[PDB]
């Protein structure tokens, strides 16, 4: 019977909440109070990647920390060279309504997706010289957001149909489907160990997923609005979220509760993209108030404010060597800050 | 009572230009193309008005200068350079509006924010270049032991230069702004003739075009045509002509002082900005 | 991917020839095009260069003012108008594909070439010798030396390695010093210090025999070296 | 030798 | 130029990419984009037919003007998460069925959607081309059933003209910003060839007014 | 019906409940250790000199 199932379901949820509360004894603030803060950090616009003619929706850095790809409102997917202003590639899209892009760790592939409910994989290194779409992936019933390459052959995609999917490129088939979110899933991040990935959804909850098993290993709450961003800590045992309620929270995998609430009273605009520094001390967070904010992740303060852009910062990335941070806003510019 | 207005036009213009500059430089978001012209013309008018009250004090004492000759030279130079800059910037605004209304597709590629800055800097530099004749001709003259901010009389070559710098700096700009706004009004009226239930909001834009043209003409045309008659009479050879010079001298400030109110009441983007 | 070429043949001295290079199987409009020639017995020698979408029309010193080079993107064809042919221009010209984005591999594909016979400062690089004996299944080191340092401030050593099978066109192996090509066996490897460069082959096979070429790409006049032929 | 009305006249 | 051959040719490649990219951007800005919104297939299919998984893009030309209709409705997700993707669209074609007052009520849901779209943070500047489809079926329904069932506060009668005018007026009244944006209402039905002309005329007004506001003349 | 989805939600919540949870103090200390171990190698909190910086002009 439905009622007798739901009563014990909410009892079990209360049991989980009690287990989390008992397991928490000292907040991250109490023991991070001992160390001195990083102080004010004033990064500057080293490069300004102009060339888009519309609103930029996503970016992803390369594993070489020099190449990055950006997707804009116009049907264009540009691959940059961060050490210069050069455009390595600029490839058109079948659907201009692109909401995400990912750059494969090997650099051989770049993905994109959006309102077409399709993740398109582009082969960058071909003998033809141009860039050809390779096995555009269909099967999601909602707008696809924040696809990420697990490797050269497996890509995990999130869509606005409350599901996440794992694909095989040769036979695009949405092999593992991650179901259990109530609202649209906005962003996902991959753990460095390449075994687990967490996804944030519009149901004001984030779930940790087992890629091989396909089960929802862990679930996290605390946000009271749509979670628009998520990013793993560099060690893989923690992650940070950014939601429309203008607050960033630092969860962790070993426990099941939050550690920080990176929020400011003067900030009332939601977060669009969140990124971490190489050491994990700096929590970059792209905000809706036309500029990005730098947070000391161990502390709960604001080390610096990335200089304001012409529009809301929609995308954000930190190089694998941490040498630079790149933002892209709803204007047509990407900025590298170092 | 011309001064009675000098200080009056000085105030309204200073307050309006300052609030316009603050609103359109502190408003967050993208800075659109016409706003570069707006802000440069606003600064030009602000510095056109800032030197006015010294001349108010001068004319109040029956046209007797009080301060040193440095102010006599500097205020004259600033007034002349700003007089040229306001007309040139209004001409560039008119050509920008004509391009964006009558040729909104082909002229889009011939339009950049950096290009707007380049054109504004060129206009400012050429206005400064044209202001040098006034600075070199200006010198305070002692007559009957009364300090007078007067002229170095006149010479036929100077009159020829003044005629050419009147024609190719006002009349060509006049025939440019008039034809551009006339073409804009013709296109808008042709769209209005299509009529229908809608298209009746275009009457506001037609009124804006006509009020800009009317303000510019009423403020500048009488004084400048009297100056042209004076120059042609001096070259080819006057109480009313001179009477025209001191009765239309104050009238040239109307265009400078009216624009901030025009964008305050008859605009939208500038409207919200000033609202902040 | 094809870069078939047409033209050539015996030409009287002072004559004119109109070489053609019909590209096929790739985006010819986005590829920089080179011309490389070799004497019927000597090593490779760079000729000219046309960039993507025309633009840069770099030539060589020995061909400046002649050998005007043009491209036709819609027809995917490359041309080389030849003027005032001399007895020193007898060579088999190669239509070399090239692309120059970051991480690209210039000089990947070479056409089969057309033979041309005519009846009768810049970086200089030389190799160790004109022939190197080596038994199959053994590792040998092939060395080429340069006058000026090929290492640039950006950190890229623009040293190139090409292998020419007997009767076949050159095939790129190491497009930048110590950076292996695509489609070549992993046994090939490159190394260098900035002026002296050595190539390791790591237990070569039967097909690895041929002529090796070392090319710089720093100062745009591209100079090859006296090829090191490998005994089978 | 005349003083204008705060304007480059004549 | 302190640059190598490879990096110089990379710069040339980037400049070529910039030129063709700007060409594509200019050609995309030259054409006009339209956004389609019905209330439960209340006329979207028939308005696409009249004017010739994911979202559907319809391309058509009328009097030298390239239109792009982005028909959403198959998304079936949260509109708040992708409705900002369409900010900057030239106009919104909103379709409602006149023969739905008797059929909560479908017309009231249409009004809710219209209020949500017009009074949006993103669609402030963009004008809205409202469509009132299936006027003949509404003729028949009015001749058969009274309109007072849908509108408890109605002062009209069985006449078509006043009922249609009242529905139209209720639709304009849903706009809280009658100065920044204006609604181009239209009455149409099936096999009506004047509807594409309405769209063209309305969008020409939208384009001219947008150009005039960019000039500060409106 | 909704009975099957209720059962699946209950099973997921149950397999969620029994996972091992470790004290927040030691997880936070591990985050501290990771941050302090890579602080020298982090080139954003420590301003990297322009010599080895690749983005300066």
């Amino acid at each position: 019977e439905l009622d007798q199932l739901r009563q014990e379901a909410e009892q079990l949820k209360n049991q989980i909440r009690d287990a989390r509360k008992a397991c928490a004894d000292a907040t991250l603030s109490q023991i991070t109070n001992n160390i001195d803060p990083v102080g004010r950090i004033q990064m500057r616009t080293r490069r300004t990647l102009r060339g888009h003619l519309a609103k930029i929706y996503a970016m992803h850095w390369g594993t070489d920390s020099r190449l990055l790809v950006s997707a804009s409102q116009d049907g264009k997917l540009i691959i940059w060279d961060s050490y210069t202003t050069n455009k390595v590639h600029a490839i058109p899209l079948r659907s201009s309504w692109v909401m995400t892009c990912a750059y494969a760790p090997s650099g051989n592939y770049v993905a994109c997706g959006g309102l077409d409910n399709i993740c398109s994989i582009y082969n960058l290194k071909t003998r033809e010289g141009n860039v050809r779409v390779s096995r555009e992936l269909a099967g999601h019933t909602g707008y696809l957001s924040c696809c990420r390459f697990l490797d050269d052959n497996q890509i995990v995609t999130s869509s606005g149909d409350t599901t996440c999917a794992l694909w095989d490129i040769e036979t695009g088939q949405q092999t593992t489907t991650f179901t259990g979110h109530t609202g649209d899933v906005m962003s996902l991040s991959l753990a460095p160990d390449t075994r687990l990935f967490v996804s944030g959804a519009c149901d004001a909850s984030a779930k940790l997923w087992d890629v091989r098993e396909g089960m929802c290993r862990q679930t996290f709450t605390g946000h009271e609005s749509d979670i628009n961003a998520i990013c793993f800590f560099p060690n893989g045992n923690a992650f940070a979220t950014g939601s429309d309620d203008a607050t960033c929270r630092l969860f962790d995998l070993r426990a099941d509760q939050e550690l920080m609430t990176y929020s400011h009273d003067n900030i009332i605009c939601g977060i669009t993209s969140v990124s971490f520094s190489k050491s994990g001390r700096l929590l970059l967070a792209g905000y809706d108030d036309f500029n990005c904010n730098v947070w000391d992740a161990l502390k709960a303060d604001r080390a610096g404010v990335l200089a304001g852009h012409d529009n809301r910062v929609s995308c954000l990335g930190v190089t694998d060597d941490g040498m630079a941070v790149a933002t892209g806003s709803w204007d047509s510019f990407l900025k590298i800050w170092n | 009572f011309l001064p009675v207005f000098y200080t009056a036009v000085f105030l309204t213009g200073v307050l309006g230009n300052l609030v316009l500059m603050g609103a359109l430089h502190f408003k967050p978001g993208s800075r659109r193309l016409i706003d570069i012209f707006i802000i440069n013309l606003a600064a030009s008018d602000f510095i056109f008005l800032v030197t006015l009250p010294l001349w108010v004090d001068k004319e109040a004492s029956l046209g007797l200068w009080r301060t040193g000759s440095f102010l006599c030279k500097g205020s004259s130079y600033m007034i002349s350079v700003n007089m040229h800059c306001s007309v040139l910037l209004l001409t560039c605004m008119s050509v920008d509006r004509y391009l964006a209304i009558v040729w909104p597709v082909v002229s889009r590629k011939f339009r950049r924010t950096d290009c707007a800055y380049v054109v504004c800097a060129s206009i400012w530099f050429i206005s400064c270049l044209l202001g040098l004749p006034t600075l070199l001709s200006r010198e305070l003259t002692l007559i009957d032991d009364k300090p007078y901010c007067a002229e170095k009389k006149a010479t036929p070559i100077k009159l020829i230069w003044s005629l050419v710098a009147l024609i190719f700096t006002f009349f060509v700009p006049l025939l440019s702004i008039v034809t551009c706004y006339c073409c804009i009004a013709r296109k808008l009226c042709a769209h209005y003739q299509q009529s229908g239930k809608h298209n009746k909001k275009l009457k506001k834009s037609i009124k804006i075009i006509f009020i800009v043209v009317a303000a510019f003409l009423v403020s500048w045309l009488p004084f400048n045509t009297f100056k042209f008659l004076a120059i042609v009479s001096g070259l080819r050879q006057s109480a009313i002509l001179q009477l025209g010079m001191e009765v239309s001298g104050p009238l040239a400030f109307a265009n400078s002082c009216v624009n901030p109110f025009i964008y305050y009441i008859f605009d939208s983007y500038i409207r919200r900005a000033i609202v902040h | 991917v094809q870069l078939v070429e047409s033209g050539g043949g015996l030409v009287q001295p002072g004559g004119s020839r109109k070489l053609s290079c019909s590209a096929s199987g790739f985006a010819f409009s986005s590829f920089g095009m080179h011309w490389v020639r070799q004497a019927p017995e000597k090593g490779l020698e760079w000729v000219a260069y046309i960039s993507s979408g025309s633009g840069t029309i770099y030539y060589a010193d020995t061909v400046k003012g002649r050998f005007t080079i043009s491209r036709d993107d819609p027809k995917n064809t490359l041309f080389l108008q030849m003027t005032s042919l001399r007895s020193e221009d007898t060579a088999m010209y190669y239509c070399v594909r090239s692309i120059y984005y970051y991480g690209s591999s210039p000089f990947d594909f070479w056409g089969q070439g057309t033979t041309l016979t005519v009846s009768s400062s810049d970086i200089v690089m030389t190799q160790a010798t004109s022939s190197v004996p080596v038994t199959p299944g053994e590792s040998v080191s092939i060395s080429c030396r340069s006058s000026k340092s090929l290492l640039h401030s950006n950190g890229n050593t623009y040293l190139y390695w090409f292998l020419q099978r007997p009767g076949q066109s050159p095939q790129l192996l190491i497009y930048r010093m110590s950076n292996l090509a695509s489609g070549v066996p992993d046994r090939f490897s490159g190394s260098g210090s900035g002026t002296a460069f050595t190539l390791t082959i790591s237990r070569l096979e039967a097909e690895d025999v041929g002529v090796y070429y070392c090319m710089q790409h720093l100062e745009y006049p591209l100079t090859f070296g006296a090829g090191t032929k490998l005994e089978l | 030798w005349v003083v204008p009305g705060a304007l480059p006249q004549v | 130029c302190t640059l190598s051959a490879e990096d110089k040719a990379a710069v040339e490649r980037s400049k070529m990419i910039d030129r063709n990219l700007r060409e594509d951007g200019e050609k995309a800005a030259r054409e006009v984009k339209l956004l389609l919104l019905g209330a439960g297939e209340s006329g979207k299919n028939t308005i696409v037919k009249q004017m010739k998984t994911g979202i559907v893009e319809t391309h058509f030309t009328f009097k030298d003007l390239h239109f792009k209709m982005f028909d959403v409705g198959a998304q079936r997700s949260e509109r708040k998460k992708w409705i900002h993707c369409f900010e900057g669209v030239t106009a919104i074609i909103f379709c409602v069925a006149l023969s739905d007052y008797d059929l909560m009520n479908r017309m009231h849901e249409s009004m809710k959607l219209f209020d949500s779209i017009c009074n949006n943070k993103w669609f402030t500047d963009t004008s809205i081309i409202l469509f009132l489809n299936k006027k003949d079926l509404f003729e028949e329904k009015i001749k058969k059933s009274p309109l007072t069932i849908c509108y408890p506060e109605y002062a009209g009668s069985n006449t078509y003209e006043e009922a249609a005018a009242y529905i139209q007026c209720q639709f304009e009244d849903l706009n809280k910003r009658k100065d920044t944006k204006e609604i181009y209402t239209h009455f149409t039905c099936s096999t009506d060839t004047k509807n594409v002309q309405f769209v063209f005329d309305a969008v020409t007004d939208v384009l001219i007014k947008n150009n005039l506001k960019d000039c500060g003349l409106f | 019906a909704s009975i099957a989805q209720a059962r699946k939600l209950v099973e997921q919540l149950k397999m969620e409940a029994n996972i091992d949870r470790i004290k927040v103090s030691k997880a936070a200390a591990d985050l501290m250790a990771y941050c302090e171990a890579h602080a020298k190698e982090d080139p954003l909190l420590t301003p990297v000199p322009a010599s080895e910086n690749p983005f300066r002009e």
